[PDB]
């Protein structure tokens, strides 16, 4: 049931609602909307997509000094290790971007150009 | 491109993907070929059934 | 580096593959080449507990007075 909702609005006041979901499995999935249809992506993908970073930078980003949350230590290990399970071949951020472009190229209408 | 679209769909939704896949199941090969021959025979039956109406417009 | 039950690549920071899924000792990094269990192991253990929420009862209230 738990989840976060942030309504990001661009300077021009056009809005875009972004949701985070906690799966029972520890997995977190991100909801968004494109061509007013909804689309779900694993959050660790959008993280590795934003900036080149280490796994330790994301881990440190979330729990940080909070080293005592066995609850969070284990859920977050499920998250990162689980991503390592699904995508052993996304070794760098650029490749990840290639995976996103490849999977949305049909709908972002950028093709024969981008 | 539709197939590629399907891939995008695969990432987005398990459930919706399931629905589209179901649509594919419904299609199947569509015209089967052996089936097509049998159907041709059926078409002959249709010939009998057919509403042999006329030229429609010229008349 | 090893923290809690996570072990990060010491050179690259990658949460390298668990010493349990290795045949050698040195868990080698998928980004770096470092040894590991070849070097021992973070005797991975966590003292996990209940949140003191799963178990409502009058007796829980008897812990409150
Ligand atoms: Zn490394």
């Amino acid at each position: 049931h738990y989840g976060i909702q942030i309504r990001s609005v661009r300077p021009d006041q056009t809005s875009q609602t972004n949701v985070l979901h906690y799966l029972n499995d520890g997995q977190v999935t991100f909801r968004f909307s494109w061509r007013k249809n909804e689309y779900l992506v694993p959050v660790v993908m959008i993280l590795k997509a934003l900036c080149h970073t280490s796994d330790r930078e994301i881990f440190d980003g979330i729990i940080g000094n909070d080293v005592k949350d066995s609850f969070l230590t284990d859920r977050l290990e499920l998250l990162l290790r689980g991503f390592k399970k699904r995508y052993p071949h996304l070794q760098n951020r650029t490749q990840v971007l290639q995976y996103l472009g490849d999977k949305f190229r049909v709908v972002f209408q950028a093709s024969p150009d981008q | 491109r539709p197939s590629a679209l399907r891939n995008a769909l695969g990432e987005a939704f398990g459930t919706k993907k399931a629905k589209k896949a179901i649509a594919d199941l419904e299609r199947n090969r569509i015209d089967s070929d052996k089936l097509t021959d049998s159907a041709i025979d059926i078409v002959d039956s249709v010939r009998t059934a057919s509403k042999d109406l006329p030229t429609r417009a010229q008349l | 580096s090893v923290v809690g039950s996570l072990i990060f690549c010491l050179d690259c920071g990658d949460l390298l593959e668990n010493p349990n899924a290795v045949l050698g000792s040195n868990v080698e990094c998928s980004q770096c080449k470092a040894i590991y269990p070849k070097s021992q192991f973070s005797n991975l253990k966590v003292v996990t507990t209940t949140a003191d929420d799963a178990f409502p009862s009058s007796l829980r209230a008897k812990k409150s007075v």
